[PDB]
Order: C-alpha cells, then structure tokens, then sequence
C-alpha cells in the first residue's frame, strides 16, 4: 500500500479505452463495476469528443457476487447494437480480482467478428502499458504479411485518443513526409478501423511517433511484416532533421524540406534571445517528450539542462542513456513529491513538465511550460498546435519563452513600485 | 394532474453510467474541517478521485488513497499492518486531523478487508486525539451522493447520547445555505438546531429518544435509518428547492414545533416574494419546455418537481438511481402525474427512450452531455447541482438559472 | 498641448516606414533630426527583422540651422539611390522637419533621378501612424498603378498588409488559402511583399481584398476609380464574417462559395458543454476600429458574451464603429487617452477585457482576465508560430486566446478559495 | 603598445543612428525620487519615450510629454499659457513632486519656445513647494546619455553655496553601485561625500570654491563646466570599470585626500582579488577576440580599455558620439595604440569599415544588432550598459559577462 494523491497515469484499462476511442468501427467491452464508466468523461470533456467512446461496461454491483453471465450479455449487446468490424474485451482492476475469464467467455459466445482479449495487469502496470498492449494485441490479431504498395508509403504508429498533441502531430508529420514524396498508408490507432489494420502489411516502413503507445506494435510489424521503423521522434528542428535523414536511409529517397515557415532558428538566434543563454531548466514528463525537450533546450535555445526525469517506468533506459549525455542522473518517479524535492535541489529558473509541474512551479514562484501528458482541457486546443516538425518547433519556442518574458515583466513592474 | 404517489416506477438493471460514492468525498471533506478521508482501493480509485476533483487536487485536500499494490492482494498479509503504517505516516504529517475515514472501495470489498476491524484497532492506537470510522463508498454498493449517506450513517452510532429535544438538519450544505437555513429557523423560534455533519468534529450533534431531524438532501436513507435506530424522529417534508419547496420544508418544521401562522408568514413573506421574483426572470425561456433527467444523484425528483410547478416545465422521464418511497413521498405528491418514473437504468434502453421522447432539456452526466449536444439535444450536466448553492430562498433564482442558461445559449448560437 | 504618457499610435512617418519596410526594392528617405532613427528599433526588435529597414534620415543637428538643410535631404536622396539602386523611392518630413522650410517635392525634382521619387504629405501635428500608412500606400499606388488588361484567370489583390501589422503575416497566409479554396489566385499583395514593379501590375486583377481598412482603404478607392476594381467591404475575422466575406466575393466574381471546413473547430468548441458558463459574460472591447468591430460580432453572435463596451483610439474608424456599436445598444467610446478607457472599463465594469497591450495592463491593475486583439502590441504578439486572426484558423486561434484567461481566472479563484 | 593620447581621431559627420537625450530621462527619473520630467515636444517624442521605456511605461513613472498640437505651432499666443495649464494640471494630480523639469525637444527648439522663461515664471507660480528647471534633450543638441549631462548642468547654477571642502561623485549610478562606492570612500577616510544627482531634491549637494568632484560617468562635459564655473575642482581619473579602472579611480581620490598607501591597500585588496577572480571566468572565451564599437554612449572608450587590458580583447574601431579630450585622457592613456578612434559617424561609411574589419564582437544599437547577426556577426547591444550595474568592484565580473555571453551563445548554437 502507498498513500497516493496525484497520479500521472490511469489504470491500464484507460489505456485500452484510449486505443478504442482512437479507432473507428471497434467496440471495447470492459468487465467492471457500476462506476467504472467515470473515464468516459476524459474523452468527452478533455478531448471534447462529440460521441460517447466506443466502450461498454458489464457494470456489476454488490447484489451480483454469485457475473461471467454479465460479461456475456455485455459482449452480446455491443455486437447486436453497433455491428462493429471487430471487438476487444478485458478486465477492470476490480474484475481482475474476480474469477471470470474474458478469453473463455468470448470464445463460448462465438460472434461473426474477431474478439481480441487483453491482459491488463492493473496492480503492476499503468495507462501507457494499457495502450501499448491493446494496440499491440489488435495488430497481432489483424496484420497480415502483404505486397508492398507501388508508391512509397508508410504507417503512422501510436497516435491515440488522450494523446498530448497527437491530432496536430499527425497532421504535421504527414505534411513533412509528403514534402518528401512519401504518402501515408494507414495511421493507427488514431483514425483507423479494424479493416485499416489488416492493410498495414503493404506499407514500406513505419513511423513510430510515440514509443510509449506504439513500440510493441511496431516490433511485431518488424518481424511479422519485414517493416523497419523509425527510432528518432521528430520534436525539435535538429531531431526533425535526423528523422528525415533516418527516413532517407530507409527509403533511398532524398531529403526534401519546406523551410519557408521555419521561424524557430532565427527567433532563437535573434538578439532578444541572448538572455535565454545559460538559463537553468528542469525537465519532467513522459520519457519521449523529455528527451526531445532536452535537445531543444541545450542545442537549440541555449538553456542549461539542470534536471531530467519521467514518470513512466518504460522509458527509464532511453532516458538514463540520454540524461547521461548532459552530465545528469535521470529522475525516475511517479511521486510528485520526489519531483518537488528534485526541482528544489536543482533550483531551476524555468520548469518544463506536466500539469503537476505547472502547479509546483506556481507554488515556488517560477516560470513554467507544459510539455507532456497528463494535461487539462487547455492543452487540448482548438487552434493548430503540434509539437513535431517545423511548426512544432515554432510552437514550442513561443510556449517556452512566453512564461519567461512574463516573469521578467512581473519582476520589473513590481520592482518599479 | 399533480400526484405520482401511485404511479408505477420502472426498476431497471443493466449497463449503468454513474459515479461511485467515492466522489462524495469531494464536496464532503470541505464541510468537515477536522476530517480526512482515506480510500483503501486501487489506482483506478485514485484516478477517479483525481478526475472528480479537478482543480482541487492541487489544493492539498484532506483526502487520499491507500493504493493496493501486488503484495497486498497475495493473501494473509498485513494488509492491516501496511494500512497501519500508512495511517501513522499520514496522521503524523497531518496532526490537524481529528477524525479519519477508512472509505471502502470495490477492490477492498472483493478482497474482504475488514475495514471495520481496521477502524476499531486504529481508534485504539490513536486515541484520544483521533477517532477513526469505516464506511463503504464503492461502486458495488454506492451511487455518487449515496457516499454522503454511508459516511454520515457510519458516524451516527458513535454520536453522543442526549435527552434534549433538538432539531438536526441532515446533509452537507454550502455554508451560505446552511446559514440562511439556521437563521430562518431561529427567526421562527425553533431551537436549538444543529447540522449533521457539523463543521468540526468537536461540535457534532447529540442524539436521543427526543431528537427530531429533517432532511436537507434526498439521498439520506441510511442516515435516516441509523438516526431512527437511536430513537430520533424525522419530520417528513419535500426538499427545499424553489419558493414552494422551501416554504413547505420550513412549514413542516414550524408545525412540529407549534409556531403560529402569525410568526410564520411574518418571518417568511419577505424571503418568499424575493424568491418568486428571482424565478420569473427565467419563466420566459423555461415555460412549456419538456424535461428529461438521467439518473445520477437522487435530486432529480424534487428538482423535476421544482421545474414543473415553479418554472412551468413539462416532465418526461425522470430517473433516479435509488427511490426511497417514504422520503420521496412529499415530492412525489406534487410531481405532475404524467411523469414516467425510473429507478436504476439500462443505458442503451434509456437512450432509445430519450431519442424517441426528443426532450427540450436533458439533465445528465459529463460522459453523456457532449455526445447528446452533438446529436442536437440541449443538456444540463447534473454534477453542477452538488457543488452550486441551490437550496432555500436566495438561491432559488440561481437554481432556475442553471436550467434556463443552456436553452438561452442554444437559442443564441443560431 | 496635452500631457501624454501612453500613446496608441506613432507619428505618421512611422506609418510611412511601415509601408516602406513592408515593401522590397523601395527606399524611403526622411528629412529629420539626429535621433529620428529610433523607430528603426521597432522593425528590428518587435517584428524581429533580419535587415535594417529601407529607411534613411538626413540626420541634421543643432549646428545645421542655416541653408545647409535643403542640401542635406539632397545628399540623403542621392546616397540612397547610389547605394541601393531601388526601383522607386519616397521622401517626406519628420515632425521637426515639418517645421522647417525645405520642400521635399521641389528638392527631389531638382535632383532628377532615374526612378520615380514619390513625395508624401505627413501632417504630424494633426494625424498619426495609421494615417501615415494609408497615405503613403495611397500615394505609392497613385504613382504607379496603371489601367490594365484583366488576367485570364480570376485573380485579386491583397491590400493593406504592412510591417508592424498585428497578425498581418499569418492573415495574408490565411486569406490566400481561403481564396485558393475557391478558385481565386492572388495577383499581388501590397504593401507587404511587393516591389514598385509589382505595384505597376495592380491593374490586371479582377478585384481587391481590402484586408485592413486603416492601412489600405485609400489605395483601394483609387483602384476602384482608376482601375474599375471593386473591393471587399467585409473583413474576414470570425466564422460569420468569414462566411459573409466569401458571399461578398461570390457576388463580385460570380464563382460559387467553396469552403474547406475540415479544420474549423471553433463552432463546436463553443457549442461544447464546457462553454456554457461563457454565456452572459460581460466583455469590454477596445483597440483599432477594424479589430473591435470583428471582435464584437464573435463575442455576441459566436461565443455568447454580452458586449458591454466598445471603442477605438483610431479617429478614422469612428463612423464604422458608432454604426456598429449602435446595434448592440451601446455608445461608441472614441478616445486615445488610456485614462478615458480606464474610466469606461470601470463604469462598465466587465468580466473580460479584449484590447491592446495597454488594456492588458489596466486589466492587470484591476485583477481582471484579459486578451489582446489589436495593435499596438509587444514582441510576444509577433510570434514564431502560425497565429492569424482571419479565416478558419483565425476563429480557432481567437477562441483559444480569449477563453484561456477566463479558465485561468476561474482556476486561480478556485484554488485560492481552497486555502 | 598602450597609449592613445596622440592618436588622430576621425571626426565624422553624416547619417547618424543614435538616440537623443530624451532617453536619459528613462534611467534618470528613477534615481531622482522627487523629480518629474516634462518633455515639451511632438508625438514623435512621446512615442520614443514609450519605445525607450518598454515595460516601465505601465509603472506610473515620473515623466511625461506635453505634446504639441496644431494650435501651439501657429504663433506666439498661449504656448506658454497652455504649457502652464498642463503643468498646473500635472502638479496637483502629483503633489509628491518637488522638482519639475521642462525638457526641450527638437520641435520645441525649432519653434523657439523659451523654456527657460517658462521655467522661471513657473518656479514663481509654484514656490515654495516646487522648483522648476529647464534643459535641452533634443536630437539637435544631445546624443543619448548627453541628456543626463544637460540635466545635471542645469541644476548646478541653482545649488546651495558652501565653503566646506567636500567630495562630489558626479553621475547617476545604481543604488547598489552608489553604496559600494560610498562605503569604500568612507573606509579610505574620504568624507563627507555626496552624489550628483542625490536621491531626493532636499539632499542635493552644495558647491563652493573648496569643493572637489570626480566623474563616475564619461558623458559629463557640461556638468564639469558648470561645476568649475562655481569654483569646484575635478579629480582626473579613468572610469571605474574593471579592477584596474576602479583601483585607479579610487587611487586618484585617495591621492587628492592624502591617504597612506597602507590604508589604501588595506581597504582595497579584498575587493580587488574578488574582482579579478570574477573576471577570469570570462577570460576563456574573451582573450584574443577582436572588438568593434559603434557610437552610442561615450562609455565605449573606457569599456574598450577594460575589455583589452583586463579581458585580453583586441581593439579595432572604437567610436564615440563625442570625445572630451581632457576627461577621456586617463583612459586614452591606457587604450592599446593600434586603436582607430572615431568621434561622431557616417553610418554607411562606418558599416563598410565594419564589414572590411570583420570583428569578433560588435557593440551597437538595437536597430543594427539583429541585421548584423543575420549577416554573421556576433553583437552586444549597447543600451544594456546604462541600465545594468557595471561600475566598481562587485559588478566587474558581471560586466565581463555582458560581453562573453553573446560569444558563448554563437558558439553554442552550432
Ligand atoms: S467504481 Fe469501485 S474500483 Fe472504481 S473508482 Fe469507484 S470504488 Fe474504485
Ligand atoms: S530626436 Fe528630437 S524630435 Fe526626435 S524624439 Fe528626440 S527630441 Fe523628439
């Protein structure tokens, strides 16, 4: 038992939901208690969706302890009602403690579409694992070896529902691949139907956009479909360049860039940015966004990276490898009190992190920007707001620098009283 | 055309879209300044609290969750020793807390942790400074506001005994509402009067065979039971929403205390006229509009009653997650007799009913609200009605405002 | 004379520079004192430019008070030609040189150089920056726009985008898109991006999009008389006004309205349930005529705020604004004195204020939420990221910008209320 | 290898890119708490103060501008009546102000408004509470920091007479710097010592034939003149930048006051060792790098002296808007002999020399900084050196930091 107030990540079943809601024509059925539907809210409210997530719960209660029957009707009702191309079934943390076997129950029922069962270790793993696993499982269950499309094409892998800037990152990466002759085959799970998943095999290679929600499924595709997948995530001008280089090697195609709107390199080089130099930054968040943020901070903006860490166990190796290159020991924790402590010890001048760090930042009168989930409604915006590629860099620059000029502004203004 | 005492209520069971009682901790811990609510449960529970608490989570709130790990499952163990260590760690870094709540979850119940034995031993190890109780807030046994009910009911047995004839107003209300309530009752000459729960642990009420209590919130079945079990007697009354609700509520109390209609109409006419005028501003957009209410809180029947009789709305299907026949009787008596009444629910069934009915305003949870808007239906999210001051006279106009607003916005956006 | 701390607008010559810097292959020469170069900084720093503005000053001083001064502007004009060989030049006076004897007209005709030299009249004691911009652009246009044969394709001109324009860069980008989405291709865009040669080619466009009335109207009119070119009266800021713009273009060209709405999220966002408490919120709106008019329609008709005040510092837009504000049961506030604004806001007293870097400060002083909708503005509002106000991404961007300070206000309220 | 007293200085006159004296009001009003600076000028003038004040404009600062309207040009009536009205308006709305400054602009001088006659009449009308002065800050007459010089020089004639031999440190410095200075001098045994300007109008220094002054800032030619005209005597010294500059500055004072080399080395060794350690941090990226300075402030010669001698920089062309031969003598003595010196400028000509020179570091105005960066040259904008504390011992390392930083950032960004 661990006293817990703040949690960076949900239970794994929310990760499952994140894959389901990301897709179309797929119904997720979760065995769980009356009350388990509370996650509904994250999708309809934070992501401001216009449809209930394609998720249904058996919703058992006290009187029901005496329930395998319930999951069966739940699976049945979802098919009858929505006639989806495919389904997935799994257990909530409460139903993890029950007897009922999702695998046995769904094969008993025998429906005219595939039903993928999922293992969700609700007492050992969290949201991201949930999403990686569900996505992986769905892919193993539908991806067939296939003939390569005549034109050069790739898959976008790992874009999910409550993804920090997934919507616009997908838009942005599609653009820069297209500026280089590559057309997108299918994007999964975001936007994909189970039928789209069956057509994955025919792409030449895979863009792994988000390691924590797509890696597993990218590997399966490497052995199962002879599909290589990109290791570099294009956040930051430099990392975007190398990503493009990486694609060149994979495809043989020459690197072609439309930089007519890339304003970050000049902005940062510009005279105004000279006092950014040496500014101490603390960086926290999810493995992927932290690694990218640190390269931008050191090699692109000129901050001193003074602290680096993440909440997701899964990225602890790539992060330690990376942090090492800055003379820094990675901080791996999901205890916001460990972060609060580390920030205080590092005493940065800017903090880059999550909604939580936003708050810590305010507690300590420090400027602050948000770089990764978990995040509130604000950071699911109406305006175009990628993190990847060139517009990504542009956007990043404005977001980070803004709270510094405000700080300088508040300081100076009160200093003239 | 008004009266629903004899109308058949649809007892429905199936896919349910509701919050668990754990949610109640959110408004509840605010009221009880001395208390801390420790949920023994999973990370799911932690997550829910977080989602449910939005901004509050950053405001060091007096609730938390003892998240069960892998080895707390694996039998035997000191589930109890674990719990104890965390509780000591908690009470130390937090000596302000005077009463501690072990709030049971689904996982904790399915694992059959004896939280009562836990509360017992812990009361021992931390007396006299801290008293520790136990109660269920799980999805298995509790819907949303029902978590308030199970909490208070757990406190009742342990309350001080007395023989004085006193009035207890039961149910956590906003402090402005609580005060207005307290004032009017003093003006009517009823006294002395105390709330359950009280603002601090040291001024909880006493109960005895001569105690009278009246409910401010519909969802207090269990608490009623435990109070009656101690000898206390309820004043039946419809719930104080709107001008009519409040007057009828107050009158029920006055009558039980033998207050002349003299003093009653004196104390009450000013506040009443104020209340009725505030409501008129909304009568415009409200009258004639058909209403649908999904089950969330047990507040739906009396609020449907307020909306029909005082705002001229036409009821449709009014659903509650639980319907106490006796407590709700006053309000059922004044609800329009056409009303299709529902206890529990089967989501997809009820949505088909909704689609068919095509109502002008729908009250529902956040998970339903936007999807319904997208498909053309104006909605009013239920959860606002537990945090906004809505009871009694001064908040009556504001109450009707909660429901006019969405219609006015739907109108204005086209 | 009148005591002045804050000023919404520069002197007209700053407006001149806004036209010149917006252009390429055009040198402006301004007769003015040593010290007049201070506005250089505005382009270099706020618009973060990578080249010094195509502007040179005669730079006279104390010891020069004598026949020397006419001679100085002569050298200045001469040196700029010799050195940059521009396609065309313009020449006018600083406020201090407006008090001197030297005539820009006579002196440049005396010099007689191989390219046109447009003289400008800048009433520096009666008019301000935007006037300066409108007039310089007008003047340049009169001097260069010839009647011409209409292009085979349907094409239009973008008119009024200048240098220190609030969101001009990305507005030009955005309007270009929605015209292209509808079969129309842009002929030339001026002042921003154009050379004097492009200005000669204005005549061949079918019609004119008048993006910013306060910096392009004059030139649009000339083009109506001189080139039989009609010009759009509606400025596309806000989903509704964008629609009407598109309607207006349909009328003018005959082409059907075609929209790519795949990225338009503002209508749903504000229809969305989380927007309900925006209903009825009192907004005060101040800034530049054009932006305030637009902002009011979005507030009332699109987001659901109650517009509780409207005004502008821009005397030129007084009529359009009184016309507009009347429809809201409101009396326009026309002033350039931030103290009148401060007083009006107080009497109003709104819950949100939409305005200028000054109103951001007034808002701060008053502990009120606030968003910037119009010039004058600082570095931060000349962003690196895409940030138009016009068209569909405009709406999206506007919605984020306005809502943000309200959710922050509620957030800081609630969490202080929790201690 | 060091010595520039004999070097031909290029007196250039052509297109100039510099700020006028009005700018000086921006740092200057901060140091004189009692004072208000009223500029009589055009909107152009107002706009420049605005641009030059950036954020400060919103901090209710104690300067403004009576902007000339059309009627004020048009002949001699009420320019003075109108000015008077605005001053009365101003002094009532702001009764804390004890000194008011009519600051002259280009427009006001071309119009020949007699700001002097105005100051005198207004001193009359607002005595005893307010004394009003007049001085020019126009582009026609002053470059940037030269506005401080004209201001101070206007105050001098009116200063109280005294016969005590006192030290006056001339030039607005940061309060941090001013105190460090004041402390060291008291520790050397020099006293009593006062600043011009003083923090408040009531503690302005007195002047007499027995007064000694030393300059903290190079741009004080006029104030020197007016101070001497009253009988005071200047201590010549180089300007207190770097360890060398400060030491030599302090030495000059000590010498004039006959303080033993024992007492001097005692007070001075600690802060000196501290100073030269702080500068070593920067010696790394600084040594061997060529320096170019465009004309802005008159601080460029002594700063060039500090950069070459203490940080191992190589000088190139060092330009100043004005070069007082006698004041700048100590520092010219220490500048490396190769240095091409310029007074005034022709922008395009100087820029050709710049391009030709290809310097590692270029000091310049904001209007040139970015364009030069774009073209590949590392730059350090000059205007920071009037707001940031840079003088004396504790600020020395910081000073070197201002120049090292851009080079390390150009390095770092590739
Ligand atoms: S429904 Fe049960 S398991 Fe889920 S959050 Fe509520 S108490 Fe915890
Ligand atoms: S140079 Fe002269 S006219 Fe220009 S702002 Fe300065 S004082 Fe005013």
């Amino acid at each position: 038992m661990k006293l817990t107030l703040w949690t960076y990540e949900g239970p794994p079943h929310v990760g499952a939901m994140r894959v389901a809601t990301a897709m179309k024509d797929l119904q997720l059925v979760l065995h769980g208690p009356q009350g388990a539907t509370y996650a509904d809210l994250l999708f309809t409210m934070i992501e401001r969706r216009n449809a209930r997530p394609p998720v249904s719960f058996s919703t058992f209660e006290a009187s029901h302890m005496g329930t395998a029957i319930l999951l069966k009707d739940a699976l049945a009702a979802a098919h009858a009602r929505y006639k989806p191309q495919a389904m997935a079934v799994a257990l909530t943390c409460t139903a993890e403690l029950l007897q009922d076997d999702p695998n046995g129950i769904s094969r008993a029922l025998n429906l005219p579409v595939p039903v993928v069962p999922l293992e969700l270790p609700s007492y050992s793993r969290k949201e991201n694992y949930g999403a990686d696993e569900t996505f992986r499982a769905l892919v193993r269950a539908l991806a067939v070896p296939m003939e390569r499309t005549p034109e050069v094409t790739c898959n976008l892998l790992g874009a999910t529902a409550l993804g920090f800037r997934h919507r616009d990152d997908v838009a942005e990466v599609t653009k820069l691949l297209a500026t280089m002759g590559i057309k997108v085959n299918v994007c999964a799970p975001l936007g994909a139907s189970p039928d789209d998943l069956r057509k994955l095999g025919q792409a030449h290679f895979n863009v792994l956009m988000y390691p924590e929600t797509g890696e597993s499924a990218a590997r399966h595709l490497e052995r199962a479909c002879k599909q290589p997948f990109t290791k570099i995530v294009p956040i930051g001008v430099g990392a975007t360049r190398d990503f493009l280089a990486e694609v060149s090697k994979i495809t043989g195609l020459p690197v072609v860039t439309d930089e007519s709107t890339l304003r970050q390199p000049w902005w940062s080089a510009s005279v105004d940015s000279t006092y950014l130099t040496g500014k101490r930054v603390f960086i926290f968040g999810d493995g992927t966004h932290v690694i990218a943020a640190a390269r931008i901070a050191a090699k692109e903006v000129g901050f001193e990276v003074v602290g680096m860490g993440c909440y997701n166990r899964e990225m602890a190796r790539p992060l330690r490898t990376a942090a090492a290159e800055y003379g820094l020991e990675a901080l791996i924790t999901d205890d916001y009190l460990e972060v609060e402590k580390a920030i205080e010890a590092a005493a940065p001048e800017l903090i880059l992190g999550t909604q939580m760090e936003r708050n810590i930042a305010k507690k300590l009168g420090l400027p602050c920007a948000v770089i990764s989930a978990p995040v509130h409604v604000q950071d699911f915006p109406a305006r175009y707001a990628p993190q990847m590629g060139f517009e990504g860099a542009n956007v990043l620059f404005d977001t980070w620098v803004h709270p510094l000029v405000m700080g300088l502004e508040e300081h100076l203004l009160t200093m003239f009283r | 055309t008004f009266g629903c005492t004899d109308s058949p209520v649809r007892r429905e069971r199936g896919q349910k879209a509701v919050f668990c009682g754990l949610t109640s901790i959110v408004w509840l811990h605010r009221k009880m300044q001395d208390a801390f609510f420790l949920v023994v449960g999973s990370r799911t529970c932690a997550h829910l609290l977080q989602a449910a608490a939005g901004v509050m989570i950053f405001a060091e709130p007096r609730f938390g969750t003892a998240v069960l790990e892998e080895q707390d499952l694996a039998g035997l163990a000191d589930a109890h020793k674990e719990l104890d260590r965390e509780v000591a760690k908690l009470l130390e870094r937090r000596p302000d807390i005077r009463q501690l709540f072990l709030v049971g979850s689904c996982p904790s119940e399915v694992l059959k942790l004896d939280l009562d034995r836990a509360a017992e031993r812990l009361s021992g190890l931390h007396a006299p400074h801290v008293r520790v109780y136990s109660y269920t807030g799980s999805g298995l046994d509790t819907t949303f506001t029902q978590g308030e009910d199970t909490c208070l009911a757990a406190m009742v047995p342990t309350l001080d005994t007395t023989e004085a004839a006193e009035l207890i107003v039961v149910g956590a209300l906003p402090d402005v509402v609580e005060d207005q309530c307290l004032s009017l009752l003093t003006q009517l000459g009823v006294g002395p009067v105390r709330m359950l729960p009280a603002r601090r642990s040291d001024i909880e009420p006493a109960v005895g065979p001569n105690t009278r209590f009246i409910l401010a919130q519909p969802f207090l079945g269990e608490t009623t039971g435990a109070l009656e079990r101690r000898g206390a007697k309820r004043i039946a009354a419809p719930f104080p929403f709107g001008e009519e609700g409040t007057t009828l509520w107050l009158k029920a109390v006055a009558d039980a205390y033998g207050v002349s209609a003299e003093k009653f109409e004196a104390v009450t006419a000013a506040p009443r006229a104020r209340a009725k005028k505030a409501i008129a501003a909304h009568l415009e957009t409200l009258t004639g509009k058909s209403l649908f209410m999904f089950p969330d809180s047990q507040l739906e029947i009396p609020l449907a009653r307020f909306l029909a009789r005082e705002c001229g709305m036409k009821t449709t299907e009014i659903a509650t997650p639980f319907l106490h026949k006796a407590i709700m009787a006053p309000d059922l008596a004044l609800l329009p007799s056409n009303t299709a009444l529902t206890e529990g629910q089967d989501l997809e069934a009820q949505l088909d009913r909704h689609e068919a009915i095509n109502p002008d305003l729908t009250v529902c949870g956040l998970g339903l609200a936007n999807p319904l808007e997208a498909k053309g239906h104006a909605t009013k999210w239920a959860i606002e009605l537990v945090f906004t001051p809505v009871h009694f006279y001064e908040q009556a106009g504001d109450l009707a405002g909660l429901f006019s607003r969405p219609l006015r916005r739907r109108a204005l956006l086209n």
